[PDB]
């Protein structure tokens, strides 16, 4: 729990969100964003720091909390190399998917989690010797949580592609480093 | 709107 790139990365976000306190959320995305304009295309950060954005306490401790607790065990377990790679692997490509889905307006680390969910559970069940694993007990959920944005619960307009997309991810790395070793 | 990832 105690590493490194798992503290880097929820010391960042929180940052990032009292930023977003003091000056809005709108003016923190229109530098965070995904490029929403080929001409910002080049602006490289942009596909990684919409991870960094949240937009309630709610949103970014639910956030943090999965993140600590799933991004903890891959660091303890397997390094802080193999985390960061997951990282940002998830963010670019759940970045990418989410844009195509509901255009450039998102931000949360939820796809960077759902990888980490996808990875810990993959790798748990292929390579147990890991010493990672995903109680069925939250997978339940993580099906719950994923289905729910499905259904905008409650009003609740969640990034779907991103979910999914990291979701992906994360389940191909897991199988691909559960073949390894 | 904005959509939560």
């Amino acid at each position: 729990r105690a590493g490194p790139v798992t503290w880097v990365m929820m010391i960042a976000c929180v940052v990032v969100f009292i930023a977003m306190q003091i000056l809005g959320d709108q003016e923190v995305m229109l530098w965070l964003a995904w490029p929403f304009d080929p001409t910002l295309k080049f602006e490289f950060w942009r596909y990684f720091t919409h991870a960094l954005m949240h937009f309630s306490l709610m949103h970014i401790l639910f956030n943090l909390l999965w993140w600590w607790y799933l991004g903890g065990a891959v660091e303890k377990r397997l390094g802080s190399g193999k985390l960061i790679v997951i990282t940002l692997i998830s963010a670019l490509l759940s970045g990418y998917v989410q844009q195509k889905f509901s255009g450039p307006w998102f931000g949360g680390l939820s796809g960077v989690v759902f990888a980490l969910m996808g990875y810990v559970w993959l790798r748990g069940e292929r390579d147990p010797q890991s010493g990672i694993y995903l109680q069925r007990g939250l997978i339940i959920f993580a099906l719950i949580w994923i289905v729910a944005g499905w259904f905008d619960l409650f009003g609740m307009s969640m990034a779907n592609g991103a979910h999914i997309a990291g979701l992906a991810v994360g389940l191909a790395m897991a199988f691909v480093d559960s073949l390894n070793a | 709107a904005v959509r939560m990832a």
